RNA sequence: GCGGUUCUGACGUGCAAAUCGAUCGUCGAAUUUGGGUAUAGGGGCGAAAGACUAAUCGAACCAUCUAGUAGCUGGUUCCUG
RNA sequence: AAAACAUAGCAUUGCGAUGGUCAGAAAGUGAUGUUGACGCAAUGUGAUUUCUGCCCAGUGCUCUGAAUGUCAAAGUGAAGA
RNA sequence: UUGAAGACAUUGUCAGGUGGGGAGUUUGGCUGGGGCGGCACAUCUGUUAAACGAUAACGCAGAUGUCCUAAGGGGGGCUCAUGGAGAACAGAAAUCUCCAGUAGAACAAAAGGGUAAAAGCCCCCUUGAUUUUGAUUUUCAGUGUGAAUACAAACCAUGAAAGUGUGGCCUAUCGAUCCUUUAGUCCCUCGGAAUUUGAGGCUAGAGGUGCCAGAAAAGUUACCACAGGGAUAACUGGCUUGU
């Protein structure tokens, strides 16, 4: 027989039990999707700075 | 759809690795071998009693196939494949469109 | 061959087992021969046997027995 | 391909040697391809029809006539090709004879795409029967180029006979060009037959009046 | 040579078909001359009975199907051509543009006899030809303007 | 004697898992019937009702495979925090 | 319990025994058959009287009908170590 | 023993046909009961939708299974619908000219958005509708498929150039495993050792599942069976009162 199709009733209450957690931030995010030409150079730049604080 | 019998496009061949002229044909499947391992297994499975031992497709829906082009490089002879979208009519080096002509009666 | 001895070829099961013709007994005609001789002369012991002849309908064997 | 190029080259060389050295004639000999068919019932199988253009003219100096409007008549005159307008074709009130004579004069006909519809009525089935029905030309097409194409076109078309003869080249042409044209002609022909290489019974090359050479 | 590899038969639902449409029966293209639908029993599932005449042979063909089952409908072209000649058995046709078709075979019965009598005197006969599933035939002819 | 029409009678936890009463069909043959004998389960037998085949028939009975499978029904045993 | 079945009557079909119809796992095996077309077997219609129209496209059944369409295994030919 | 018959037939094995006589099995889903119908089953536009996003009904108005070697890419020149006023035949409508013209046109195909020295119209040159793999957005489980976005490494096209271009101005136009087949590397394997065929692998495609995350599938039952269902029809009752 026919039934209910859809509702969001009760869904915000479920969502707020274990809260809506903001996603958590770090110093130093991933260089993921950053332009490869930039990344390739940036390796070379960081190499030299190590060989210099030594 | 109408596509030209030649095409300058990239050639992967190790003596090219550059755009070269290609002859363009249509791909045709190829005759199924009797000693392809799947065919040999099917033959063994079908032998004896038990009737049809594997599915047999009936519920055809499509009315087209995708066209595949065999591009052969005219220098090195390396081949490449390009899939076109579905179409009902396909021709290779057909007569090109004239613009601005009287559609005859 | 051994025709499956089932009434009117009805097998009463899945299609793999609908065979009646083209089935074959797992012992040789030679073994049938020894067995039928063995039963006729139950005081004897079948030692061995050998082929002597055949036509379309029959194969012929000789069976060696010991008392 | 059941023909290896080497055998064609040998027979072409022998043919050219015979035509140039043994009996040089007072006319340019055309090289032809004679083709036989196996396992074809013309009356019941589908009568294939294919036309190909050979790069170098097999028979330059083939007589062409243009049926054209005023604009095509003027272009035809500039190209040195015999133009007959309509007025003309109409003045010929048929005369099985007058038509027959025209039919046999030129080896082929090229008509303008407007008049051609009109050709069957103004002439008869006479042209259709000889297989000389006109090839179309457009105003937007190069009139002389079309003439270059007709001269350079070969047409295999089964009617009733398992025998076909087709002009592939001339004796003045380079050996390699002639070999390429023969190969192209055979390959095109095979790819018109239902069983590809199995409908081919025999393939024979010849000059206009020279001897024969059997590839297959 | 190069062809798309398209079907020559689009599917339709049996209930969708009509009188004077087309349909494939036992791998033959046919025109539908009678379509009837019946209930199969007390559950009231519908069944279709087709009677169709073959478009080439003229032969009669019956088929049965569930109303919602899919029937293959043939693709049917109907091109007209100018008649140039009857060479022997065959016709010789011109394709409007100017190209020629000389492989159509020419009709048998009352049409083929009518077409001979038409062509023998000076009339420009247009000739419609139906194509279906690797087959062609002439069906009717007219006169020119 | 064989049957079983109607009362839609009795009875309907019965005298009875089909009986009782009256009324009724047939009553010298395609008649009724004892005993012997044959036909056995996808089988028989059927003047044909899917009838009958030991109160069992649109596939008997007995045992086993078998604790057959069940997305379905029912149940599922002490206390407090 | 009937208007159903049967029935006499009517009509059709198959078959001359190296046979028709039917049985059996098989058999040097069976039923018809202690039979032989005025018979056996398979169907339909259903006393008498009277009549039994038209349609062979479909499905079926059937044919000393054409052939060179389709066309298995074995066999044959060629290519190939 | 006597007739017939004779290497035929019979019998055996394999092969093709025939074979509801018989066997086994199947005969979607959603659904204001079910069935018939339809597709609300894979999808796209506008609205319903309550000005973030999400959002139902067999809600409303519609569309998809294609089409295109240009209708793709680049550049140039130009300006459209319509109206007015003029020009032999010529008229409401033919072609030519001027003026006005914010788009009232066109842009394959629904609808919405977008576009004027263009994204429209015409012309020139072309194949970025290419190669190599990664990241990202939508749908979302933050899986797949489809579609799309921005880069990288190449190689190209166009243009004086800056640039633009990885198909179609944007929003739809489509397909796993197994099997077959093709392209690529001409590379790995055939396990006693080799060579050559054959077969098998690795990387990238195609053959298709529309019930579109993808069984191989016809009915009937009033002779019917079982498990269940008041999740669901055929009475009363109840709400409603169109009729
Ligand atoms: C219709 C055909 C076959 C089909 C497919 O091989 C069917 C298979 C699928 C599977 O995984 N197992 C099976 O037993 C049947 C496919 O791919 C298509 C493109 C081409
Ligand atoms: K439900
Ligand atoms: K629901
Ligand atoms: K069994
Ligand atoms: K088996
Ligand atoms: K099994
Ligand atoms: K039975
Ligand atoms: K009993
Ligand atoms: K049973
Ligand atoms: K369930
Ligand atoms: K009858
Ligand atoms: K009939
Ligand atoms: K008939
Ligand atoms: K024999
Ligand atoms: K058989
Ligand atoms: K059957
Ligand atoms: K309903
Ligand atoms: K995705
Ligand atoms: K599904
Ligand atoms: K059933
Ligand atoms: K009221
Ligand atoms: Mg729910
Ligand atoms: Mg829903
Ligand atoms: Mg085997
Ligand atoms: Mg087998
Ligand atoms: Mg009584
Ligand atoms: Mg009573
Ligand atoms: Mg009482
Ligand atoms: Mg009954
Ligand atoms: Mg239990
Ligand atoms: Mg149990
Ligand atoms: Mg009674
Ligand atoms: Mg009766
Ligand atoms: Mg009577
Ligand atoms: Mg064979
Ligand atoms: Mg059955
Ligand atoms: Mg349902
Ligand atoms: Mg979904
Ligand atoms: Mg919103
Ligand atoms: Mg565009
Ligand atoms: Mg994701
Ligand atoms: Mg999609
Ligand atoms: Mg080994
Ligand atoms: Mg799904
Ligand atoms: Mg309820
Ligand atoms: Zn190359």
């Amino acid at each position: 027989a026919k039934s209910k199709n859809h509702t969001a009733h009760n869904q915000t209450r479920k969502a707020h039990r274990n809260g809506i957690k903001k996603p958590k931030t770090y110093k130093y995010p991933s260089l993921k999707g950053v332009d490869p030409k930039f990344r390739r150079n940036h390796k070379h730049a960081l190499h030299g700075t190590a060989k210099a604080l030594a | 759809v109408n596509v030209p019998k030649t095409r300058k496009t990239y050639c992967k061949g190790k003596t090219c690795r550059k755009h070269t002229q290609h002859k363009v044909t249509q791909y045709k499947a190829g005759k199924a071998s009797l000693f392809a391992q799947g065919k040999r297994r099917y033959d063994r499975k079908q032998s004896g009693f038990g009737g049809q031992t594997k599915p047999v497709f009936h519920k055809k829906a499509k009315t087209t196939k995708k066209v595949v082009l065999r591009l052969e490089c005219v220098k090195c002879k390396t081949r490449a494949q390009l899939t076109l979208k579905r179409c009902k009519h396909f021709e290779l080096g057909g007569e090109k469109k004239q613009k601005g002509q009287a559609l005859q009666f | 061959n051994r025709k499956r001895p089932v009434p009117k070829g009805a097998t009463y099961g899945k299609p793999t087992n609908q065979g009646v013709n083209e089935l074959k007994y797992q012992r040789s005609l030679r073994a049938t021969a020894e067995e039928r001789v063995g039963r006729r002369a139950a005081n004897l012991r079948v030692l061995n046997s050998y082929w002597v002849n055949q036509d379309s309908t029959y194969k012929y064997f000789e069976v060696i027995l010991v008392d | 391909s059941k023909i290896t190029s080497s055998q064609v080259r040998e027979h072409v060389k022998e043919l050219l040697k015979y035509s140039n050295e043994t009996k040089k004639r007072n006319f340019l000999e055309t090289v032809e391809l004679q083709v036989g068919l196996k396992n074809y019932d013309p009356q019941r199988d589908k009568r294939f029809s294919g036309s190909l253009k050979l790069p170098n003219c097999p028979r330059p100096n083939m007589s062409i006539c243009i049926f054209g409007d005023a604009f095509d008549v003027d272009r035809a005159k500039s190209c040195g090709v015999d133009a007959m307008s309509v007025d003309d074709l109409k003045k010929l009130n048929k005369n099985k004879k007058l038509i027959k004579k025209l039919s046999k004069k030129y080896n082929a006909f090229i008509a303008s795409e407007v008049l051609i519809k009109q050709v069957p009525r103004l002439l008869g089935p006479q042209l259709s029967k000889a297989g000389k029905f006109p090839t179309p030309v457009s105003h937007n097409d190069d009139l002389y180029g079309k003439v270059t194409d007709v001269r350079s076109t070969i047409k295999f078309q089964l009617k009733k006979v398992l025998c076909l003869a087709v002009a592939v080249g001339n004796v003045e042409m380079e050996e390699d060009v002639l070999v390429n044209q023969i190969l192209m002609s055979v390959n095109f022909f095979v790819s018109l037959l239902k069983k590809n290489w199995q409908n081919v019974g025999s393939l024979v090359v010849k000059s206009s009046m020279g001897p024969a050479f059997r590839l297959y | 040579t190069a062809d798309a590899g398209s079907s020559a038969t689009y599917p339709m639902q049996c209930s969708a078909l009509r009188k004077n449409g087309f349909v494939v029966i036992k791998s033959r293209p046919c025109k539908i001359v009678d379509m009837s639908t019946s209930k199969t029993g007390k559950h009231g599932h519908a069944k279709v009975h087709l009677v169709a005449i073959d478009i080439f042979t003229g032969k009669k063909l019956e088929d049965l199907s569930p109303s919602t089952h899919n029937m293959e409908v043939p693709v049917v072209k109907r091109n007209e051509y100018q008649l140039l000649d009857i060479d022997d058995g065959f016709l010789s046709l011109m394709n409007m543009d100017g190209d020629t078709k000389d492989d159509v075979k020419a009709p048998e019965g009352e049409l083929g006899d009518s077409l001979q009598t038409a062509f023998d005197e000076g009339k420009d006969l247009m000739v419609t030809i139906i194509s279906a599933m690797g087959e062609e035939a002439a069906i009717s002819f007219k006169e020119a303007a």
